[PDB]
């Protein structure tokens, strides 16, 4: 029963000593696209990345 | 409230890339594992990742016998890869209707990208998600078997994945599980 409230989704380790990167789940989400920048007003560098991922075909949703 | 992965409401480094894997699901007996599995795409931002997630299948709509695999780059989400082979994973499977497998799977990942429950030396190689007939898994890869990092890491899962009972989560190293949590 997981829920935005969880105390985790705040958490995040201090003072470490071989990552300079860490985010929590919160900073994370709050990091989302706008519907605007994942849409009309997306980075086109990202629109070419998500141009390079697989049609669907690849996942094989079909398959039971 | 809920996280979602879609928006129905200066970049950001990631502290490795990360790849998307995927193993489809068989079309026949002939197909094997080393067919199965399929790399996706590459990320190290979280503008990146955002934008790759919000453009693959959720966990809802994934067949049976197909995973997820989200692992560093350069690793290959196999126990023959030199980096698991020391390693092992801990695994928890959502038994019952698992209507929150989407969610869990978004905390799971914002967790692993963001290297909230791995130790600053890291241990964590990767994450899977396993689409199964008896119930869906997920699973941290590590890299080592030592125990008191992988007591760390375990309680910290058992937190993303919003368990509240004991004897969900279990170790399995790569060589019935050698740890439970
Ligand atoms: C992760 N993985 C999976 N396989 C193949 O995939 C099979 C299933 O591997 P699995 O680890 O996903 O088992 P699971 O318990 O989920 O399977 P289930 O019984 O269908 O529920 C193994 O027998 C291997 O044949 C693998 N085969 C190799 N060589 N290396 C791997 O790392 C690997």
């Amino acid at each position: 029963g997981p829920h935005m409230t969880d105390p985790i989704t705040n958490y995040k380790p201090m003072d470490l000593q071989y990552k300079t990167y860490a985010y929590s789940m919160n900073e994370l989400y709050h990091l989302k696209p706008s519907l605007a920048s994942a849409s009309y007003e997306e980075d086109p560098l990202i629109s070419e990345l998500v141009r390079s991922l697989p049609k669907r075909k690849f996942w094989r949703l079909r398959m039971g | 409230p809920h996280m979602t992965v879609l928006s129905d409401s200066v970049k950001h480094p990631l502290n490795t890339a990360w790849t998307l894997w995927y193993t489809k699901p068989a079309v026949d007996k002939s197909e094997s594992w080393s067919d199965l599995l399929r790399p996706v795409t590459s990320f190290q931002t979280v503008e990146e990742f955002w934008a790759i997630i919000q453009n693959i299948p959720e966990p809802h709509e994934l067949p049976l016998k197909s995973d997820y695999h989200v692992f560093r780059n350069d690793v290959r989400p196999e126990w023959e890869d030199e980096a698991n082979a020391k390693g092992g994973k801990w695994s928890f499977q959502l038994r019952g209707a698992g209507a929150d497998i989407d969610e869990l799977w978004l905390r799971t990942l914002l967790a692993v990208i963001g290297e909230t429950i791995d130790e600053d030396d890291s241990q964590i190689n990767g994450v899977v998600l396993s689409i199964r007939k008896g119930g869906n898994k997920f699973a941290l890869w590590t890299a080592s078997e030592d125990k008191e990092p992988l007591l760390r890491i375990g309680g910290k899962f058992k937190q993303v994945l919003a368990l509240t009972d004991d004897g969900h989560l279990e170790f399995f190293p790569h060589s019935q599980p050698s740890i439970t949590l």
